[PDB]
């Protein structure tokens, strides 16, 4: 369960992109 | 919120920010200090938090209060900072606590990821690196999140190590890179049998140990260790135990015959066997092992 | 494994300029240190300069002798390091070696790093 | 909060909102799209969130980033939306990411409830229904759910 | 397990009105589809109307012939469906069947659904 | 003063009895 849940951002999100404005 | 004669938490936002490689190297390992500020990427935004909403300073890392059966920890701040009271206003207060924790990390086959004692998953091989083909080990992260420093001297909060430093969205985890093959093994040494009798019958080998009351059954053809994936422990452990047991019970009455031989017994048991002789006469795979040795003990007794 | 290809050395007169280039191929991704060392006739291989992408902005270190005359820079995509030597002198006559490794200091170096073949630089009249 | 030279998160409210039956039928299964808005009952209140605080649009579901030993997933957005900089103001930003996940579900005897691979409990029989006496199976939820 | 009881059919002269009712008892407590089909002499049982509580507001569907003349509704608390027919032309002579069903759509039914016994409707000048 | 540790397997003693 933890291994699945902590992949959530790697699957459905972007952890590297930084948006300015 | 500061009401009349009472104050109430409208909210408490809590977050874990990684300590960047630059701070780990230049502040924590060099001087045992952290910055009071946390600058990090959260939700695709560069966010900066100042401890006590004050100017950035260097803060000493000090031992955490001891707890039984826990590893060593260090931190910079002990108190939560809340905004000073102004009546009929919502006010905000920031606390930054730099925390360094020694932790145990655990990895299971095929070692493409590991866990920390805090329950966090690191989706990288423990043996990931730049040297000896370690760059083909699994990484889920971008290249900029991983750092590998050769000649790294740890400073306690003599001998250098190769230091892996991975920055995740919540923390930075550092450990020592080692080559994978000498470190892990899909088999583990279970029994040392100083008197194992081998009998040939019906196209099968029977290996009987009177000391542990056990008869294993193998085929006549040897099992080549090249068929084992990551089985480098087998040969080295087998040779030391065999020679140690020889140099203790037969160094005077027996001679070794040939080199150690390998067999696969029913139940998934790998037998490393050194034949002796009395002086008076003279696609790699994983082996599955059953949890019950009782069949072989019944075999021995019968 | 990293391959290093050097270029741009040779013979020059005192006060001239010379740009050495070093292209790195192979497992070069990630933060690393690329630099130049030199070996003089009968002298040991000493530190000249390093350029480290372990930090952003990248950190450049120079020897005492070459400070202010030598400039170390890198390619836009990384993976290539350039040493602009200006105002050369007799002390600069040596075989310069390109270094690619994964270290943090200036002078230590180790056997796990990668060296170039070595490019001759001669300063004479 | 937007300081003079820095931005700081004052708070990040995270919530999981169910996709209503009508959207599952009419949008996801019919067209492979999701509404950019989330309208749902939370804390006894009907709350509505608009993605990027913008007008409602139909957004296509796309395969999620692949992960080893992981089942199939789809989503609509991979970027969090944060308010644009206005100095010396607290500003708010809403992100709505419609997620569809195939999951394994497990149930032990007497099968009055089951779990999902995400760790979520569902307090109803897997065999609950309207036919062949399955309406007498356990349900903890109201009929309209 | 659903029981269906129809009522309200019979003899009509063209242009008249007739309101059929269908009460449902049993396992009816969820969202469902209740509707009317009809079987004309020497013709298959064809879709007439449906009223679906799977959606809020409820979704009503009609056959092409009956649109604007036939109206399908439900009582408060559900479990009873009414078909009010206005301007009954000669094509409306058939046995109308009440359907309670856990489906969507209009024309597709199944053996799991529940049909009523059928109410005769005759329209003769 | 210490704690006695117990094996999970009684079958060695049952083999002893049968033998």
């Amino acid at each position: 369960v933890q291994r699945r849940n902590q992949l959530h951002d790697l699957r459905f999100a972007d952890i590297d992109t930084v948006i300015r404005a | 919120w500061f009401g009349h004669r009472y104050s109430q938490f409208m909210g408490i936002f809590e977050d874990r920010a990684p300590v960047p490689f630059e701070e780990v190297i230049d502040k924590i390992n060099a001087k045992g200090v952290c910055r009071s500020t946390a600058k990090y990427v959260r939700n695709n935004m560069e966010t900066t938090a100042f401890h006590r909403d004050d100017h950035e300073t260097d803060m000493e890392l000090k031992p955490a209060k001891v707890a039984t059966r826990t590893s060593r920890g260090w931190h910079t701040t002990d108190l939560k900072y809340n905004p000073s009271r102004v009546e009929a206003f919502h006010r905000y207060g920031t606390t930054v606590n730099c925390i360094v924790e020694e932790v145990d990390a655990r990895s299971v086959y095929p070692y493409d990821e590991f866990v920390l004692a805090t329950g966090d998953f690191v989706y990288m091989s423990p043996f990931y690196g730049y040297r000896e083909g370690s760059h083909t080990e699994h990484t889920s992260y971008a290249a900029d999140r991983f750092k590998q420093v050769d000649g790294f001297y740890a400073r306690d909060l003599t001998s250098p190590t190769t230091r892996n430093l991975l920055t995740t969205p919540k923390f930075t985890v550092a450990w020592d890179w080692v080559p994978k093959r000498p470190a892990v093994c899909t088999m583990t040494k279970w029994q040392e049998v100083d008197e194992m009798l081998r009998a040939e019958y019906g196209g099968s080998f029977r290996f009987s140990s009177d000391a542990i009351s056990t008869t294993f059954t193998t085929n006549l053809t040897e099992y080549s260790l090249s068929r084992v994936d990551l089985g480098d422990c087998i040969g080295r452990d087998a040779r030391e135990a065999i020679d140690r047991m020889f140099a203790r019970k037969y160094n005077a009455t027996h001679i070794k015959v040939g080199q150690p031989q390998y067999y696969l017994a029913t139940g998934g048991f790998l037998i490393a066997y050194q034949p002796l002789l009395s002086n008076t006469l003279a696609s790699v795979e994983r082996i599955k092992t059953t949890s019950s040795i009782e069949f072989a003990r019944l075999q021995f007794t019968y | 494994e990293v391959q290093l290809v050097e270029s741009g050395g040779g013979l020059v007169q005192p006060g001239g300029s010379l740009r050495l280039s070093c292209a790195a191929s192979g497992v070069t991704f990630g933060s690393n240190r690329m630099g130049w060392f030199r070996q003089a006739p009968g002298k040991g291989r000493e530190f000249v300069a390093t350029h480290s992408t372990y930090f952003n902005p990248a950190r450049t270190n120079y020897a005492d002798s070459v400070k202010g005359r030598f400039t170390i820079s890198r390619d836009n995509a990384g993976n290539s390091v350039y040493l602009q030597m200006n105002s050369l002198r007799a002390e600069d006559t040596a075989v310069y070696y390109c270094l690619f490794d994964r270290r943090l200091g200036t002078v230590v170096t180790g056997p796990e790093g990668y060296w170039g073949q070595g490019t001759q630089v001669t300063v004479s009249s």
